[PDB]
């Protein structure tokens, strides 16, 4: 009643002896598969501005004036696991080599090795405020490297058919945050080719579309008529 | 704008909006004085028509269901 | 044959419908980030948007 | 079928007691009346513990391993629960009203403030078996003179700092050797000491009192002997401190007053970080996250629960429930959320999995009597006592229609068309039925012919015939549509309350005041069969009444009944604490559920303790309200002959236990009951209860995985169906390859079709394999979608659960990828130049 | 073991008048010995016999850079605080009004980005120094680089609103 | 209010009031309660009201 006992015979497939089946992560590499996580993370990512605008109180709270400016940083010594309490590890771009963040360093290293698996693991790991705050700061100014590294990282991501609703919302957050600079230097060769191969992998997503169209139409017809 | 309020005369409006969008400069179209009280008028009507035509595509799969029954017939 | 041609016509019209939705809201949004206003404080921002919203008055029954 | 267990308790996010967070503060534990609800705030879900105190609970703590909970009620009956197994480990009766219980930070001891004794016990293991006496007493200290109001452990589990109604606070070492380090008492407050905390380094001690002073105590010299170094005051004049907490690591003192206002301070400098208000009722509980980022506040009068992050000034949730005042419920046409019509005048739309309210609607100026969905979850109708029926769009959240009569009556029940052209409503003072069009707003008709108040209305869902039933002992069937104006009155033995209608519209089941549920054929107006239910009803004895529960005529009948969606069962509830469900072919009781064991509600006990009956009256009708510490609950503002008004303070009796509405879930094998404690949700689950279907000796989990390893996939699937074991069905289902989904789905036998459909529904709502589940749905609907259409009511809850998966996760994903495709085509196909 | 921090002759008189609140945390909280060379216009920090010399060097180097007294004490305490220096370098056209774009009328854009990103910025002619946490410096620097490289005021102010919210948010 | 509660809310309602309501446009996300989820992301004004 408090633990689970093994239904394995005494005398004188450990999941099947403990009556469980831990559902495997994806059944086939040619099958779309959502994230192992809450379903609401997509909606939180897609509309977290209007959700927080809802969540604000109706009038401003009464603070003091002789309040310390670095109140968020002036803790003591249960440790904070946010993007604000992040320290750098171990000659002027937006993030030097001593002041690179973990996301920007892994994005650059994946651009070297042409394998963004650790980048995508960090993206699927951290929280929606951290995701918005990392995508919103992506060096959209002179040569456009960090944008195109993010785009072909998402390409390598949704080639793998896992976490794909999150890779779709990361692309939506990219187009929302600074799709205006992509529209600005449209016909730039690197960013146009990165969007080209993203569309090359992304155009095979209508399998889900006509699959849910069939299921919706025939389910409605069978239930009503 | 006022052709898009029909569900009948809306396709002509969408083709004309599309050719304006793909033949003009988007910064010019935004900074023309008066082009937000029009495009805010006709974003929700295009969304209404997208919902309606998408549901037409959704209920277009009774043909596919009837075809799979007609192939199960032997 | 009817299924293929009919669904091709319907997806052909909703293609430009979706194109026009995303293009027109891009136009409106780039006009907004060009010259909407300057409020960083969320309370003054939400009161500014409530004063600049679209109002319509309705006849209710109590 | 009949094996329902108590799943959930919607409504009532907080009643009385202290909020607790987890250690990794993802879930918060909230004392609802005698249950405990746990809301997981990140994985958006929620559950309620099955166990049940016999009075309202007053203290909660679980250790920071997360492994066991202890809950104490308002006369000291503790219950120790295994938090992961969700089963109760021990029942331990402390003899008097315990104000606080706390586990140590190192988990191994707990202490509690029982009266004026601080008693420390040591925690039993979760790995050990249950003993006869698992708690072993460490000590019991008595140094306070009046009751202890609070505990606080130190960071190392070495000292404990307690605060009393007696105007002091004391520090006690846990073990005897450090008795000299902790022997001081902290005087100086004018009122009750509400809190006493350490600093992070355990050098300063902050003691906060009820009048509004916080004292900083330091081990200084004026030898070294715990001076008071600074007194800070809140200067809230009329209000006074109701709850205090302190996060020592972030130096954050959070204080809630009796005026709804809470202030939060950075303590040793005493700088007001923030000050804002929950409302007008007092803040009964403040609790803080382990990282100190979230603050959960509870007010007990309106039953409301905030958790609020004070850095980003924003509410994680700001919820409020309804105790005792809930008139109706209605499931959404997919069983994802429940709409609650409540007596304080409002509609509340509660998500079922995450136990929270999404939208609330206050446009009725009186008690809302009925809610009902229509147009497949797009519109929702409600009728209230202020004279109005009104309609609610659940897209744009607008009351777009309001229907009144011409006679100024108050409406008690409604019924909408299937093809929602017409709404219909009946009153308890008018004898007519009011028929409104929904498209225009006008009063289409007033049907007349009852000679008694129309108690219940329902439209048949298939042939659209109206069935009303009234207290003139008569059910009546109106053919409204198409030139008929036909009336068929069926008489019945006694006066009717709660008619209900079959999903195919063939039959109607009425509940009568005799205590029976009669079932009639509509087209040939003759009785098909009845259930005699007044002898399997648990009618408790009230405290005030002078007649036994056997001879009472208060609640031996059902005021709300509802059909199952296969048409084969009836759930039923009334003004009694039993809800009963039956199968209408055999007219026999499947199962009876005791809806409350709270002795704080009235009609729970059938036999009242004769010790409490004295030489002049019972001892529970004596009002001990002037023995209270303050005026706002010494006040009696209960006008005398009030029953079922509003504002529980204005009725002077205990809240009776009653179920006001029952409904079955349209998608998954459950029912919701609107009791006084909340929306009780009872559901089966297939993980437990081995219930096979024609297995033989050669049908075995071993045999199924041999057939799976030998890849007879259809034989493995039907072996797992004959086992009816959820893990085996899931294992075989995931092991079948995509190449031969349609061969297996075409060769599934027709008796295993509702099992695989309801499995795919309850699996695919939360499973990640979206294309796999849609491939299976497409193969099943294509291969056997004619059998479903000719056996509609068998797959009426398994197909509604499937299109709860297609439109609610799969269509949202498809919407996102569609918007990405179109934004790509715009962003690369057009001209961005300057 | 010692350090020398050269005080420029535009932050010399505030150092002398607020010197009496600078050396006490340098000589009793930190246990250094401190001299002020009036000949080289420098501050010398030597270690007595009875890893804090770099803390004192950053304290007086923040004051040297242009951050005020309480801001420098905030750098001396508060271990999670850093400070990033950069010139503009990205003349009438570009140098003489990119810094006017960082400032704005009465410095309101600089005040807004300070409050939004929870850093604080001292803006010289073309030398921008930023005192904040690591992520805070990242966001304030990204916005400063943004409005020297050309972005609309609506875009940078909307990003400032958003970054204030998401930096204060748990999850 | 107290006559209704004393009368045990069997009363006779207020006669009639054709009042006048102004609704601004806003997302129905923002017209909701504070919880992690949402139910509908429409705008409170119809296309024929814009």
């Amino acid at each position: 009643q408090f633990k689970t006992v093994s239904t394995r015979t005494i005398d004188e497939l450990n999941d099947i002896d403990f009556n469980t089946y831990t559902s495997l992560e994806q059944i086939d590499k040619e099958l779309l598969t959502l994230s192992i996580g809450p379903r609401s993370k997509m909606n939180t990512l897609l509309h977290l501005d209007v959700i927080r605008k809802r969540s604000k109180p109706k009038e401003a709270p009464k603070k003091s004036e002789k309040l310390p400016f670095f109140l968020q940083l002036s803790g003591e010594k249960s440790v904070r696991e946010g993007i604000a309490h992040e320290t750098p590890e171990e000659f002027k771009v937006t993030g030097r080599l001593g002041f690179e963040s973990h996301f920007t360093k892994q994005l650059r290293e994946g651009s070297q090795s042409k394998d963004y698996s650790s980048l995508l693991a960090t993206l699927i790991n951290f929280s929606p405020a951290a995701v918005d705050l990392e995508i919103r700061s992506l060096n959209s100014f002179e040569p456009f490297d960090e944008i195109v590294w993010f785009i072909d990282a998402l390409t390598q991501g949704l080639k793998s058919n896992k976490n794909f609703e999150l890779y779709e919302t990361f692309m939506s957050l990219l187009f929302k945050a600074h799709g205006d600079v992509i529209h600005a230097n449209n016909k730039n060769q690197d960013i146009a080719s990165a969007l080209q191969n993203w569309e090359d992998v992304h155009k095979k997503e209508d399998r889900l579309d006509d699959l849910v169209k069939f299921c919706m139409g025939v389910a409605a017809f069978v239930t009503t008529a | 704008r006022d052709w898009n309020t029909n569900a009948k005369t809306h396709t002509i409006a969408q083709r004309t909006i599309r050719c304006i969008l793909m033949h003009h400069n988007i910064a010019k179209l935004s900074e023309i004085p008066g082009m937000v009280k029009i495009v805010d008028a006709i974003i929700p009507y295009t969304q209404r028509h997208f919902t309606r035509v998408d549901n037409l595509v959704e209920q277009s799969y009774i043909l596919d269901y009837a075809l799979v029954e007609m192939d199960k017939l032997f | 044959r009817v299924k293929t041609e009919l669904r091709s016509a319907l997806k052909s019209t909703e293609d430009d419908l979706g194109f026009n939705v995303q293009g027109l809201k891009f136009v409106k949004q780039q006009w907004n980030l060009r010259h909407n206003y300057e409020f960083v404080d969320e309370y003054d921002q939400q009161e500014k948007e409530s004063n600049s919203a679209r109002k319509r008055v309705f006849g209710t029954v109590i | 079928k009949s094996d329902f267990k108590f799943s959930n308790l919607l409504g009532t996010v907080y009643r009385q007691g202290n909020i607790t967070f987890s250690d990794d503060g993802k879930q918060l534990l909230s004392p609802v009346g005698n249950r405990v609800s746990v809301f997981d705030l990140i994985n958006n879900k929620s559950f309620t513990f099955e166990y049940e105190h016999r009075k309202n609970i007053a203290a909660i703590d679980l250790n920071k391993q997360g492994t066991l909970l202890i809950s104490i009620d308002e006369d000291g009956r503790a219950i120790l629960v295994n938090f992961k197994a969700r089963n109760v480990l021990h029942h331990f009766n402390f003899k008097e009203k315990c104000s606080a219980v706390k586990f140590s930070p190192d988990g191994r001891l707990f202490a509690l403030a029982s009266g004026r004794f601080l008693q420390i016990w040591k925690t039993p293991d979760v790995n050990k078996d249950r003993q006869f006496a698992p708690f072993v007493r460490h000590r019991v200290h008595a140094g306070h003179f009046q009751d202890i109001t609070s505990l606080t452990w130190s960071q190392d589990s070495r000292f404990i700092l307690t605060t009393s109604k007696d105007l002091s606070a004391k520090i006690w070492s846990v073990d005897s050797e450090e008795k000299n380090l902790a022997a001081t008492t902290f005087n100086g407050h004018r009122d009750y000491v509400m809190g006493a905390f350490f600093s992070h380094d355990q050098e300063k001690i902050y003691t906060v009192s009820k009048d509004g002073a916080v004292f900083v105590w330091e081990f200084t010299k004026r030898k070294y002997s715990w001076r008071i170094t600074k007194k800070h005051f809140f200067y809230a004049n009329q209000a006074k401190v109701k709850c205090v907490t302190f996060h020592p690591a972030t130096r954050l003192l959070a204080v809630g007053f009796t005026s709804g206002e809470f202030r939060l301070y950075d303590l040793p400098d005493f700088t007001l970080i923030q000050q804002l208000s929950m409302g007008q009722n007092p803040v009964n509980t403040v609790s803080v996250n382990q990282t100190g980022e979230w603050l959960a506040f509870g007010s007990s009068k309106l039953g409301q629960l905030l958790v609020y992050e004070w850095q980003s000034e924003s509410y994680i949730l700001k919820q409020q429930g309804h105790f005792d005042s809930t008139n109706s419920l209605a499931y959404s046409p997919d069983g994802s959320r429940v709409v609650t019509a409540s007596e304080d005048g409002k509609i509340k739309v509660w998500d079922i999995t995450s136990g929270f309210c999404l939208a609330t609607f206050e446009e009725h100026t009186s008690s809302v009597t009925a809610v009902q969905f229509a147009k497949r979850g797009q519109v929702m109708f409600s009728s209230s006592l202020d004279g109005t029926v009104r309609a609610w769009d659940l897209i744009r959240y607008r009351n777009f229609r309001t229907f009144t009569g011409t006679e100024r009556i108050q409406f008690n029940c409604l019924a909408v068309d299937p093809s929602g052209e017409v709404v219909c409503a009946g009153s308890l003072d008018n004898f007519d039925i009011h028929v409104w069009s929904v498209q225009t707003g006008q009063l289409l008709d007033a049907l007349s012919g009852h000679e008694g108040p129309v108690s219940c209305l329902s439209f048949s869902q298939e042939n659209s015939v109206l069935a009303s039933a009234s207290w003139d002992k008569t059910i009546r069937i109106w053919s409204i549509f198409g030139r008929s104006q036909q009336v068929e009155p069926i008489e019945v033995y006694s006066d009717v309350l709660a008619l209900s209608m079959r999903p195919d519209g063939k039959e109607v089941a009425v509940s009568t005041l005799k205590g029976q549920i009669s079932i009639f054929n509509i087209e040939d107006a003759k009785q098909v069969g009845n259930i005699d239910c007044r002898k399997d009803i648990i009618s408790g004895r009230f405290n005030q009444d002078r007649f036994t529960a056997k001879n009472s005529e208060r609640s031996k009948f059902f005021t709300t009944i509802h059909y199952s969606f296969d048409g084969m069962a009836i759930v039923a509830g009334g003004n009694n604490n039993s809800i009963c469900l039956y199968d209408v072919p055999n007219e026999v009781l499947l199962k009876r559920f005791i809806v409350s064991r709270n002795m704080a509600l009235n009609g729970t006990l059938e036999f009242l303790n004769s010790k409490k009956m004295t030489e002049a009256g019972s001892l529970d009708l004596i009002d001990d309200a002037g023995e209270n510490s303050d005026l706002e609950d010494r006040i009696d503002n209960s006008l005398p002959g009030s029953q079922r008004g509003g504002d529980l303070s204005t009725r002077k009796m205990r809240p009776e236990v009653r179920v006001t509405s029952v409904q079955f879930s349209p998608t998954a094998n459950a029912f919701a009951a609107a009791s006084t404690e909340g929306l009780l949700i009872y559901s089966t689950n297939d993980t437990i209860l081995f219930d096979p279907f024609d297995l033989d000796v050669d049908v075995t989990p071993h045999s199924t995985v041999e057939a799976l390893r030998e890849k007879q996939f259809l034989n493995a699937l039907v072996m797992a169906f004959r086992l009816n074991e959820e893990y085996l069905i899931n294992k075989v289902y995931e092991a079948i390859p995509i190449k031969e989904i349609p061969l297996v789905a075409s060769n599934i036998p027709a008796i295993y079709l509702p099992r695989i459909l309801k499995f795919i529904g309850d699996f695919a709502i939360e499973s990640q394999h979206i294309e796999f589940n849609l491939i299976w749905i497409k193969a099943l609907l294509s291969a056997s979608g004619g059998y479903i259409n000719e056996h509609k009511y068998l797959f009426s809850t398994a197909m509604r659960s499937i299109q709860r998966f297609i439109v609610r996760v799969a269509k949202e994903v498809v919407n996102t990828t569609t918007d990405n495709k179109y934004t790509y085509r715009f962003l690369v196909s057009t001209d961005g130049s300057m | 073991e010692s350090r020398k921090i050269m005080v420029p002759p535009h932050r010399m008189t505030p150092l002398r008048n607020s010197w009496t609140k600078i050396y006490p945390p340098l000589v009793e909280h930190l246990k250094l010995q401190v001299r002020m060379n009036l000949k080289t216009k420098s501050v010398e920090l030597r270690t007595n016999p009875k890893g804090a010399l770099q803390k004192g060097a950053d304290f007086i180097k923040a004051f040297t850079l242009g951050f005020d007294l309480d801001d420098s004490i905030a750098l001396l305490r508060l271990d999670d605080l850093y400070i990033e220096t950069f010139e503009v370098k990205d003349t009438g056209d570009h140098l003489s009004r990119a810094i006017g774009r960082i400032a704005g009328k009465d410095g309101k854009t600089k005040f807004a980005i300070e409050n939004a990103t929870r850093t604080r910025i001292v803006l010289a002619d073309s030398k921008i120094h930023i005192l904040g946490g690591f992520t805070h410096i990242r966001m304030a620097r990204e916005s400063v680089v943004s409005l020297i490289l050309g972005s609309p005021p609506g875009k940078v102010y909307g990003n400032l609103r958003t970054v204030a919210s998401r930096l204060k948010e748990r999850y | 209010y107290k006559l209704d509660v004393l009368s045990s809310v069997h009363f006779v309602p207020k006669p009639a009031s054709t009042s006048l309501e102004i609704r601004v446009e806003t997302p129905t996300i923002s017209m909701e309660d504070a919880q992690p989820l949402y139910m509908s992301n429409a705008s409170s004004l119809a296309p024929q009201e814009i």
